[PDB]
This record gives structure tokens, sequence and C-alpha cells, in this order.
């Protein structure tokens, strides 16, 4: 179905990390603890945003059938790393991988030896847990990602350079801080993205000669008592990460 | 370690029945579902020599198969895991091509061989539109259900395409290769596969493949025998090959393609569209929507549903 992969209010509610003790708030700060380190360990692969947003959405939705007390967020993650990068056309060798998320979660202990039982058994934990995530998918590895739609509807608003950028950084963030990749599709949240990128830099697309918001263009079922519930949603968790509303802010 | 697992059933849900695939293309099962019955074909993902984990490959063949969903394609079910490995799913078309045609019990009439083609190209035409080259067209690879529906198989070696590209030149077999590849062309497109068709189409009459190569010389210089020496008059710019000076063949052949094709192809339109699928330009050889628009699929005989 269409409707797998996507979720209600009440279906996130009872997650597979809820059913084991996890507290709602404590789910997020997972989440959002397994993305950065995806972002962290990408950043430091040297592999495209497009290749981190497709592991950060495994992880959304491996957690959606897995639960964080079996499988810890450090451990899913550069497995999760490891095959988006393949299936995005950017592959990085599995000793690669294993580089790189040491120093990311151990910077102060040294690697094991390549030839040493420790570190042949997390090369295997790797591959088994690389396994399971494609089981836990289904094998649906193909993403829709909301920067296919922001570059889309940005061109025709005729928004300049700094507010197209500030909806990617929406976009970019709200699968680093929100579930909405979760339960909203990639034309609804793109909408959300640009709609609070205007609110923040006090860009008002005017209404079209029809009558027609710019939204409508996009995807019919958007509404604006959706938008600015979204937009809501989104900004606060982005008022509460530090140094993040900083980058689009207006020193000037 | 007993995993929950709801989106991979296991692949015992399925009862093995033989073996359709031995030695290079893996090993193929026909299984039959163990409630409803319903045919299908199993394909263990090979982890011979991978120390990176889950085949790269078999994530580009699996991502592909989930995106072509089409008459004229195979349709990949869903993917099963054991009591970790890998099994593929499929729609079992009992028939293929190429047994068909080493099989002088099985006769094609004009009119079935007309929809053979059309099924071919539809087919062809769908994956090209969809960003897909199959790069591996040959007879073995085309299957026919039992209601007579062709279906496109094995998109192991199949890759993405976009719009100076840098692909992979060891693909298509040596019989079914287009000159492009064969003079170390890494920037090539849909009309690979739509060379590969042509020496299906001529297949159809003459019950064997018709540039049966060697070696990679062997098969240029076959190729000139039969479609014309390889001249930058016929092929506008193929002076830039590597290959093109190195290539040590015929010179001075002209396009025997309808006069050696001319005894077992009796259709004036079939040696047509025969003609301009064997094309030695790839920018001149004719495409998967103008070939189903042939005079070839719209003259007497039509095409007729296929029974023998
Ligand atoms: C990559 N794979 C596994 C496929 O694309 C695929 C889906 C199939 C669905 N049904 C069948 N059935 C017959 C197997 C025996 C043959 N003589 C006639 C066809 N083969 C399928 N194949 C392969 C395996 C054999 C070569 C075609």
């Amino acid at each position: 179905n269409n409707k797998r992969w996507y979720f209600t209010r009440e279906q996130l509610e009872n997650s597979p990390s809820r059913r084991f003790g996890v507290d709602p708030d404590k789910e997020l700060s997972y989440r959002q603890q397994a993305a950065n380190l995806l972002q962290d360990m990408g950043q430091r692969l040297n592999v495209s945003q497009l290749t981190i947003n497709t592991a950060i959405v495994y992880m959304h939705r491996f957690y959606m059938i897995q639960s964080f007390t079996r499988f810890p967020g450090n451990s899913v993650a550069p497995a999760a790393l490891f095959l988006a990068a393949k299936v995005e056309g950017q592959p990085k060798k599995l000793e690669h991988v294993i580089k790189v998320a040491h120093t990311c979660l151990h910077p102060q202990e040294s690697l094991p030896d390549t030839r040493s039982e420790a570190y042949l058994q997390q090369v295997q934990d790797l591959v088994i847990l690389e396994s399971i995530i494609l089981q836990t998918l289904g094998f649906e590895l193909t993403i829709d990602h909301p920067h296919t739609h922001v570059v889309k509807c940005t061109q025709l608003v005729r928004a300049s350079k700094d507010l197209a950028q500030t909806s990617y950084f929406m976009a970019t963030n709200s699968l680093h801080l929100t579930t909405f990749s979760l339960q909203y599709t990639p034309p609804v949240v793109a909408c959300v993205c640009i709609h609070l990128a205007c609110k923040w830099s006090n860009w008002e697309i005017p209404v079209s000669t029809d009558g027609k918001h710019w939204w409508e263009y996009v995807d019919a079922t958007v509404t604006l008592e959706l938008l600015d519930e979204l937009t809501h949603e989104l900004l606060q968790i982005l008022e509460k990460t530090p140094n993040r509303l900083k980058r689009i802010w207006n020193w000037r | 370690d007993s995993v929950e697992c709801p989106f991979c059933d296991e692949v015992s849900k399925y009862e093995k029945l033989a073996k359709i695939g031995q030695g290079t293309f893996g090993e193929v099962f026909k299984a039959r579902h163990r409630k409803t019955g319903q045919k299908v074909a199993l394909k263990k993902v090979l982890m011979e020599n991978e120390k990176e984990g889950f085949p790269i490959t078999a994530l580009r063949e699996i991502k592909i198969l989930q995106l072509l969903k089409h008459e004229n394609v195979v349709n990949l079910i869903e993917i099963c895991r054991t009591k970790a490995s890998i099994y593929l799913v499929f729609d079992f078309c009992e028939h293929d091509l190429a047994g068909l045609l080493s099989n002088v019990l099985v006769k094609f009439t004009l009119s079935e061989i007309k929809r053979v083609m059309q099924m071919l190209l539809n087919g062809l035409y769908y994956i090209h539109r969809n960003k897909i080259l199959h790069r591996d067209m040959k007879a073995a690879n085309v299957l026919i259900t039992r209601d007579g529906v062709l279906k496109l198989a094995d998109f192991g070696l199949a890759r993405a395409f976009s719009l100076p590209n840098r692909y992979t030149n060891r693909v298509v077999t040596l019989w079914y290769r287009p000159p492009e590849l064969l003079l170390g062309e890494r920037d090539y497109g849909p009309p690979i596969d739509l060379w590969g068709a042509g020496c299906i189409m001529a297949e159809m009459w003459t019950r064997s493949p018709i540039m049966q190569g060697n070696t990679e010389q062997h098969q240029l210089a076959l190729i000139s025998q039969l479609c014309g020496s390889i001249t930058p008059e016929v092929w506008p710019n193929v002076d830039n090959y590597e290959l093109y000076e190195k290539l040590e063949l015929v010179k001075g052949q002209k396009r025997k393609v309808k006069d050696r094709l001319k005894a077992y192809v009796r259709d004036p339109y079939a040696l047509d569209l025969i003609d301009k699928l064997l094309v030695l330009d790839p920018a001149q050889r004719i495409d998967s929507d103008d070939a189903l628009n042939h005079d070839f699929f719209w003259s007497d005989p039509m095409p007729s549903d296929l029974k023998g």
C-alpha cells in the first residue's frame, strides 16, 4: 500500500519503542541523535546530502518496526548509512564506514587491529545489521525527498536565492528534528518547509490571478489550517536546537 | 537472531518444484505457493565474494524491478528471506524465446511473429521511457507466458541512464552486441538494446543467431560482413573512437542486410524493419517508438494472439 510507510498520530504514539518503556519524548531524542550521527558520518565520508537523507528516512522507518531498546541508534545508523550510500550511487567501502563510525562514537578510543577478533565481529555486525535493515524495510529502498519538490516550488514563486536556500534548510532539518517524513508526503512537507521559510524572512507570496494560493498548485490536500499547524511544530523543535536558527538568522 | 520481519515473508511459503537455472545464470527454482498454488520462480541472491555486505548489483536489480511494472516486463512479486539469505520472487513464465526457436516442433506464423516483436518493442519502449537500459538483450532473456504474453526478463545487467556519461562497456552478449560497444563507446543509450532487438527479429525466421562471433574482432568483422564496413560516410564521426584506428577489419563490405536474410524472411515489411533495426549508426538506428509505428505492424497479416 501507499499507506504502509505513513502513520497517524496514534500509530506513532504506540511505537515499538513505546512498548519496551521508551517515553514519547525519549524516542524523539533517539531519532534526533541518530540523524546527527548520520549527518556527522556523512559529512566525514563525503557523501551528498541526498545519501544522508535517505539513510535518515531508513532509520525513521526502521524504528517504526523495531525498538530503540533492542537496536541502539549508534549501531543502526552506520549500517543504514552504508546501505543508503550503495543505493544512492555513492558506495562507501565497508572498512571505511567502520573507520569513520569509530572516531564519531569513540573519539578517544583507538581503532582495533584490522586482523583482531573484535574488529572482525563488528564487520560482521554491520553486515548483519544492514541485512536486518533491508528485511525490516521490505527491500523498499526508493525514497522521495522534499528537496525534489522544494526546488520545483520555489522556482514558480520567483523566490530569491536566499529564500530558496532557507526552504532547503527547513527540509534538511525536518528530517533531523521531526517525524514529518513518517506522516506527510514529500510534496506536503515541502509546502511546510517553504511556508515557515517565508514566515521567517518576511516574504509573502501573494495570491495568484485565479484566487488560488501557491500551495494548491503543488498538492491539493494542503490547507492553510495544516500549514500553520505543521510550521508551528517544526518551529518549536527548531527553537530547541542550539545554533540551528542562528544559521538562518538575519544579523543585518 | 529471530528478528521481527513483517514485510519480508520467509521463502518457505513457496514449495520448490524443479531447477530452471544452472551454472552461470545462478540457481533458479520453479516454485508453488503452498496455499494458492501460484506458480513462481525463485532466485537466490548469490553471496560469493561479497566483502561489501549485500551486493550493490542486487540492490540495483531490485530497485529496477520495483520501478518497472508492465505487461511486457517480468513482475517482481516480493523479496523473501530464509530461516540470512535472500531470494527474488518472480511470476513464472513457462516458455522462453530461445527454447521455442531451437525446437523444430514449434512453428510461428507471420501473424504471430508480428505479435512477438510488438510486445518486445512495447516492452523496450516502456523501459526506455523509464530511464532504464537493459544491456543484456538476447533470445534467452525473452520469455512468453502460457497465456501468450511476452515478458522481458533478466534485468541483472540493467542500469539507469541520464542525459559526458561514463557507462560500462563489457555489457551485452557478443552475438547481440551493438557496434558502439565493440568500438568502446562509454556514452551509449537506448539504441544498444534496439540493436539486440533486431538480432532477435531476424532470429525469429532463422531459428539461430545471425552473428555468432567468437572474439571481439570476429564479431566486429561479422557485423561488417552483414551491415557493411564501418565507414565515416555510413557512421558520421566514427573517427573519434580509440579502436577505430586499431580495428583491423574488412573495408570494402556493402550492406548484406536485406540480401543475406532474404531467404528466411518472406515479408517485405519485415526485412525493411530489420534493416532499420540493424543500423550501424546509433543516432540513425530506429528507436522503440518509430518501430512500433512501422508499416510492418500495420499491414496484412495483422498481429494475432499466440497459440503455437
Ligand atoms: C533474473 N531472473 C531470475 C529473471 O528475470 C526471471 C524471471 C522468470 C520467471 N519465469 C521464468 N521461467 C522460465 C525459466 C526457464 C526458462 N527456460 C524459461 C522461463 N524465468 C524467469 N527468469 C529467468 C530464469 C531463467 C531465465 C529467465
